[PDB]
């Protein structure tokens, strides 16, 4: 009820975002929004002498009807204050990662009652536009702590970790953690008991609250059960030409991630100039030096650590047949997490909707691992990834991209 | 006397750590000096200005003008200074509305609301900052001091707190009267309605009775101005729309200006007028520009500029939006990296058209060019109606699913149907996933000395075939193309070929039919004739034979 200050970094003025296109459907949905939120003083009109800006628009969560707005606060999140004052941060809990079940609530909505820093909310200005410009945008700014903004979850700390106080010692097995405007709950119970606390969860929320539009709405995660891909080799009776050269080139990549792997007795196989559907048998001398690069690859990576002061890095493969490939790294060849999705759901002849599905799990892998999300390097081109990914987006975060120009080659290697 | 609501100042700062201007006062004639003595006792009854103290320390230079082929003076305050040191504002000008998304009109009255700009009040905080001196008459007494109580002409500030100002004013006219537009630009309100001229004109004396509660007047005398509207390079009609006259000039020789004239005037048309085109033409002025510079024009920009005379011959207009419609996208290729497209709703009524260009690049192939230009109409097409349109495109399904299913990238064009007006989009060659039983395998490389430019290129097959090609003023990357090249002219029409290069694969996989590289040209050539092509790729210095056998007889 009483603002904390909030200040950008030295030298750094507001963000001027322009805003991007959106489509007649949304611009409606958001116009009926807004004016619910500024009839509830969630947000005022704001005058020209404000020329600041930030783009919005509008999406549906996982399995429901009704319109939600996303604000894409990502560049006054790079220009706002760290928040260290009353804690350095919060210790990103290890063991949540090791619950059986993690489910995801949207808390977002318990923001809009903190009122926000008045000196603060000039810059989190936003636009409404209206088809063709036949009208003015429509002007707003925040009165209160807005959804999207790293700064709603640090100054809410405070408020959210009373409200939970009778749910935590009660509940004292239980890993809660705070992701902008997810709340991350892992236990191990069976899941219709995990189901029952997460309603006991709610309840509290519900309770301090005297209503939240998506609080009621549950994504279900097993982190126990994330699977991983070790580098492995086939195993043939008969080796044409063609699958010594793959086999060679794929321990060749894989001797930049392990010091090890030696490739001399199995390309002395490949010497002669023979059809590439050619049965070669394997020597002796190549069998031991292919169950040695066997077993150098069942152990872990030497020297792979996680340092919170790096950025962490995701890049993706499309695999084919709908099927993808992912790694998360700080340094090349250091991988901290790799996978593999192919389930990606309702999109069998869209590519850019398996692509923008993948991002989102993978950042919320991210998220429970690390507390923090990845920047994308995205098999996209800019354009086509620009015009459609907001159509497919159903997270109320999101992380920071790049595109790839150049094909990989290292594409074969992990398939 | 009535009542009138005030309009809400906005509040106006300088820019962080600035201060107001302190620009000298140029000295004026007698003759302006006066002119300007009189202006200001005018301005200053009807309210805009009012007289100040000595101790006001900022000044911004007043001019006087001799308004051409009169006698009569006006006067022009120089307010660059206080602009640089004045904040930004929201100007919600940015985006213009296209023709091609207004809706059709049975009536649009224009309405003047110029006396309502100098009503408009500036902040009383800010005033200060416009402070101005009118020079005294040989400079024997201190000049005449006033600031502004209103909105300056040539002030930063002006035109976004005007427009904001009208747009709150007119805000509860608009909503309860959802049967009109009302779109303001420059001095003019323009109030378009599909209701019968009775009714409309009932709304317009109705907007009259509500801007008089802020004292806003209107001129009863109706405006000049009626349909057609010239405005924004654009004419406007009650029922369709084009663009101003284009033409373009018969010249004997051409200049780099008049050439950036002249692709500028197409580029406008090209939005209504089908078909223009201007790679040819563009094609002059790459890396030059001195502006004076005569450039000959080739024959192909001579046949393009024949073409596009055609097409400027006689008028064409486009039509308006109607919302109750699906709109449609159509493209046609036009050749040299050139596309061309119409928006419709009915067929032969056209709401617009443009145009797209190949991008910057080594390397290209229609289906992404093809690609590019949808996702440039879909995004034109959300900004203009909010709502992608359904596109004809010339290329057949089945073209289609073959590229996005094996494409390395991810990639998509939403809801289409196949038109078949040639020329069709089409892959000229596909490489198999798995190496050929029967066909010939060539192992191939290439290398050269970096100080010497000398080279070597060539390949060894499974049949002993084989060949080595001396080359001179070559690079790694050339002789690398180079053996390809070799293995697909002296191969069958199945082929395995085996690389080392990187560089090659990386060309390859992206799948080019055209490029800037004559050698990769030469290769797209060759594989357009083949009728399998399998292409492994191996490390280079392993020990792996057949490439190590024709490594060490090109690097020597
Ligand atoms: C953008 C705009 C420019 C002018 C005019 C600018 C000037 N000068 C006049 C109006 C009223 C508008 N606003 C809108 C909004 C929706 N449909 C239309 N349709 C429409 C406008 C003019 C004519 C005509 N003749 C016909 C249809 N206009
Ligand atoms: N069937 C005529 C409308 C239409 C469509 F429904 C889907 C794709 C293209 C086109 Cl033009
Ligand atoms: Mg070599």
């Amino acid at each position: 009820i009483e603002t904390v200050p909030v200040k950008l970094k030295p030298g750094m003025d507001g963000p001027k975002v322009k805003q991007w296109p959106l489509t007649e459907e949304k611009i409606k949905a958001l116009v009926e929004i807004c004016t619910e939120m500024e009839k509830e003083g969630k947000i005022s009109k704001i005058g020209p002498e404000n020329p600041y800006n930030t783009p919005v628009f509008a999406i549906k969560k996982k399995d429901s009807t009704k319109w939600r707005k996303l604000v894409d606060f990502r560049e006054l999140n790079k220009r706002t204050q760290d928040f260290w004052e009353v804690q350095l941060g919060i210790p990103h809990p290890a063991g949540l990662k090791k619950k059986k079940s993690v489910t995801v609530l949207d808390v977002g909505d318990a923001y809009f009652s903190v009122p926000l820093d008045e000196d603060f909310r000039k810059y989190t200005a936003f636009t409404i536009p209206s088809i063709n410009n036949e009208t003015p945008g429509i002007r707003y700014q925040y009165n209160v702590l807005p959804q999207g903004w790293k700064g709603s979850p640090a100054i809410f700390q405070s408020s959210m970790t009373k409200i939970l106080e009778p749910f935590k010692k009660q509940n004292p097995d239980i890993v809660i953690y705070q992701y902008m405007d997810d709340l991350y709950v892992g236990s191990d119970l069976e899941i219709g008991q995990h189901r029952t606390k997460i309603e006991e969860l709610r309840q509290h929320l519900l309770r301090w609250g005297l209503e939240p539009p998506f609080l009621w709405m549950g994504y279900e995660l097993h982190p126990d059960k994330w699977t991983v891909q070790p580098i492995v080799l086939p195993e043939k009776d008969s080796w044409t030409v063609n699958d010594i050269q793959k086999l060679v080139g794929k321990l060749n990549w894989a001797s930049q991630i392990y010091p090890g792997i030696k490739v001399r007795q199995l390309s002395k196989l490949l010497r002669g100039t023979k059809a590439l559907t050619e049965v070669i048998p394997l020597t002796e001398e190549a069998e031991l030096e292919l169950a040695e690069n066997r077993e150098i690859l069942k152990e872990p990576v030497h020297g792979v650590y996680y340092d919170p002061s790096k950025d962490l890095i995701a890049e993706i493969q499309k695999q084919g047949q709908g099927q993808w490939t992912y790694q998360i790294y700080q340094e090349p060849f250091k991988n901290l997490k790799t996978g593999k999705y192919a389930r990606m759901r309702g999109a069998h002849t869209n590519d850019v909707k398996q692509l923008t599905e993948a991002v989102q799990k993978i950042t919320t892998e991210s998220i429970v691992i690390w507390g923090k999300t990845p920047k994308f390097k995205l098999p996209i081109q800019k354009e086509t990834w620009e015009t459609w990914w907001t159509e497919y987006w159903q997270a109320t975060w999101i992380p920071e991209w790049e595109f790839v120009n150049t094909p990989p080659l290292v594409k074969l290697w992990y398939q | 006397m009535v009542p009138i609501s005030p309009i809400e100042t906005v509040p106006v700062k300088l820019k962080p750590g600035m201060d107001g201007p302190k620009v000298k006062q140029w000295p004026l004639t007698e003759e302006k000096i006066k002119a300007l003595v009189e202006i200001c006792t005018e301005m200053e009854k009807e309210g805009k200005i009012s007289k100040i103290g000595p101790e006001n320390p900022y000044n911004t230079p007043v001019f006087a003008i001799k308004k051409k082929d009169s006698t009569k003076w006006r006067k022009l305050v120089d307010f660059r200074e206080l602009n640089k040191r004045t904040q930004d504002f929201w100007e919600v000008q940015l985006g213009i509305p296209h023709p091609a998304g207004l809706k059709k009109k049975k009536s649009v009255t224009v309405l003047d609301v110029g006396d309502a700009y100098f009503s408009v009040p500036l902040d009383e905080d800010f005033r200060k900052y416009t402070a101005f001196t009118i020079p005294s008459i040989n400079n024997e007494t201190p000049g005449i001091r006033y600031q502004y109580n209103v909105l300056p002409q040539g002030w930063k500030g002006s035109p976004a707190i005007f427009q904001s100002s009208m747009t709150k004013i007119l805000e509860p006219f608009a909503a309860q009267n959802p049967d009109i537009v009302i779109y303001q630009y420059m001095d003019d309100l323009y109030v378009g309605s599909d209701l019968e001229i009775g009714q409309h004109r009932t709304k317009i004396e109705e907007l009259r009775q509500h801007l008089l509660r802020w004292g806003l007047t209107t001129p009863d005398k109706k405006h000049q101005k009626e349909p057609p509207f010239l405005w924004m390079g654009y004419e406007l009609h009650p029922d369709k729309w084009t663009v101003q006259p284009i033409v373009l000039p018969e010249k004997d020789s051409w200049t780099v200006n008049d050439i950036q004239k002249l692709v500028g005037k197409l580029n406008w048309a090209s939005q209504i007028y089908p078909g223009i085109k201007v790679r040819q033409l563009s094609k002059l002025l790459r890396g030059t520009k001195a502006l004076t510079e005569v450039i000959p024009l080739t024959e192909e920009a001579e046949l393009e500029l024949a073409e596009n005379r055609e097409i400027l011959k006689e008028p064409v207009h486009g039509v308006y939006y109607d919302p109750s419609k699906d709109l449609i996208a159509e493209i046609q290729k036009q050749g040299q990296g050139q596309w061309t497209y119409q928006i419709y709703q009915e067929p032969f009524k056209n709401l617009k058209t443009g145009k797209y260009a190949r991008m910057r690049g080594a390397h290209t192939n229609d289906v992404k060019q093809l690609t590019e230009a949808v996702q440039k109409i879909t995004t034109e097409s959300i900004v203009i109606w909010g709502k992608t349109p359904k596109f004809k495109l010339p290329i057949q399904k089945e073209t289609w699913e073959t590229w996005w299913t094996e494409y390395w990238q991810a990639t998509w064009i939403p809801e289409w149907e196949f038109v078949n007006t040639p020329p069709l989009v089409k892959l000229w060659y596909q490489l198999e996933k798995e190496p050929i039983v029967g066909a010939e395998t060539f192992y191939v490389d290439g290398a050269a000395n970096r100080e010497t430019k000398l080279g070597k290129a060539g390949y060894v097959t499974n049949k002993g075939r084989q060949k080595v090609v001396p080359l001179t003023n070559t690079t790694n990357q050339k002789t690398e193309l180079q053996a390809i090249y070799l293995a697909l002219q002296d191969s069958g029409l199945e082929v395995n070929i085996v690389t080392d290069s990187q560089y090659a694969l990386g060309i390859i996989q992206a799948q080019p039919d055209k490029s800037e590289s004559e050698l990769v040209n030469q290769i797209i050539e060759q594989l357009i004739k083949k009728e399998k092509v399998y292409l492994a790729w191996v490390p280079a210095h392993k020990g792996i034979g057949g490439n190590e056998q024709v490594d060490k007889l090109v690097s020597a």
